[PDB]
């Protein structure tokens, strides 16, 4: 049963959670090839591990920039959580270390690009395409929530597509292990549950709302609430009125009406039956959850590939020399990293 | 159309995380 598999997953996580890996590599073991993306406080680069020839994605986080965004705890959470978890649909952290200037997280390289890019290009996904991705998120959250983790940043920009067309969830910058309620206003505006915007204190149910945004964006080709400025977006979410495209099936509208629910006594994922309220919904009737976990379902889309360290499924970014300062920066802030 | 309204908006590129 899920219950029993989750049980043993918990025991696995807690061991690593309590006794975290630290300092398992160094910058000079890696050759740096290309930038694959950029964020608030750093970049992700394709790199090659010199002594194995294995390719990795290396996230470089500028410590000074981290400190000035007040993201120190958030960054310690990310690395602490990522070394401890293990599930098919989550990026794998192989190595981590730090120097005078930066933090580094070396993860398995995912060659197929971000969902975002394939979704913007083709426009929208078919409901079966969208459902194949949704299922994988449904399982990943059931995993994470079972370890008392909240993810807090679901969106196509964060879903990497592997060689087999399956998802890897990347960027745990806002993931947090919390049993009670939490308060940080963080995430991405289009994806914020109304209780976050309203500073009420909130819980894992914000992830189930974010799933509603994603299913909707995947199937409509745009999100349920958009405007040019964030403030405009928050007003639409707090009204909460959703219109569905004429092409949405009945089942999809109904699954969404229950995910994009302001009332928490009513939101799917959050009720007495928990995740089975979602998994047993009619929209998922065709889904075989076990074959999904096992990766035996045929992917509706296989990204195009051309070789080992190929980067054409990612955009091009301006390169920037990695400078490492001769003085140590923010030592005590990042001691445990 | 809603599509056309989206495509014409400034929020079709990769969307930054916020904090506060
Ligand atoms: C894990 N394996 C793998 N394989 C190929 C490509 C990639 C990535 C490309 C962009 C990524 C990312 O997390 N970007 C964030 C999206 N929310 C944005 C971000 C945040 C912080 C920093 Cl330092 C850098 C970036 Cl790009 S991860 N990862």
């Amino acid at each position: 049963s899920v219950k029993e598999f989750l049980a043993k997953a918990k025991e696995d996580f807690l061991k690593k959670w309590e006794t975290p890996s630290q300092n398992t590599a160094q910058l000079d073991q890696f050759d740096r090839i290309k930038t694959l993306g950029t964020g608030s406080f750093g970049r992700v680069m394709l790199v090659k591990h010199k002594e194995s020839g294995n390719h990795y994605a290396m996230k470089i986080l500028d410590k000074q920039k981290v400190v000035k965004l007040k993201q120190i705890e958030h960054t310690l959470n990310e690395k602490r959580i990522l070394q401890a978890v293990n599930f098919p649909f989550l990026v794998k952290l192989e190595f981590s270390f730090k120097d005078n200037s930066n933090l580094y997280m070396v993860m398995e390289y995912v060659a197929g690009g971000e969902m975002f890019s394939h979704l913007r290009r083709i426009g929208r996904f078919s409901e079966p395409h969208a459902r194949f991705y949704a299922a994988q998120i449904v399982l990943t959250f059931e995993y994470l929530h079972s370890l008392d983790l909240i993810y807090r940043d679901l969106k196509p920009e964060n879903l990497l597509i592997d060689e087999q067309g399956y998802i890897q969830v990347t960027d745990f910058g806002f993931a947090k292990r919390v049993k009670g309620r939490t308060w940080t206003l963080c995430g991405t505006p289009e994806y914020l549950a109304p209780e976050i915007i309203l500073s009420k204190g909130y819980n894992k149910a914000v992830d189930w709302w974010a799933l509603g945004v994603l299913i909707y964006e995947m199937a409509a080709g745009y999100p349920p609430f958009f405007a040019d400025q964030p403030i405009q977006i928050y007003e639409k979410i707090v009204s909460g009125k959703v219109r569905f495209p004429s092409h949405f099936s009945s089942d999809l509208k109904d699954l969404l009406r229950n995910l994009l629910q302001v009332d928490l006594t009513k939101r799917f994922g959050n009720l007495k039956n928990g995740v089975n309220d979602i998994k047993n919904h009619k929209w998922f009737a065709t889904t075989d959850w076990i074959a999904i976990y096992q990766r035996k379902v045929e992917a509706p889309f296989i990204p195009k590939f051309k070789g080992p360290g190929d980067t054409s499924n990612f955009d091009d970014y301006e390169e920037e020399e990695i400078r490492v300062s001769i003085n140590e920066k923010c030592g005590k802030e990042f001691t445990e990293f | 159309t809603t599509y056309a309204d989206f495509i014409a908006s400034g929020r079709t590129g990769r969307r930054n995380a916020i904090h506060d």
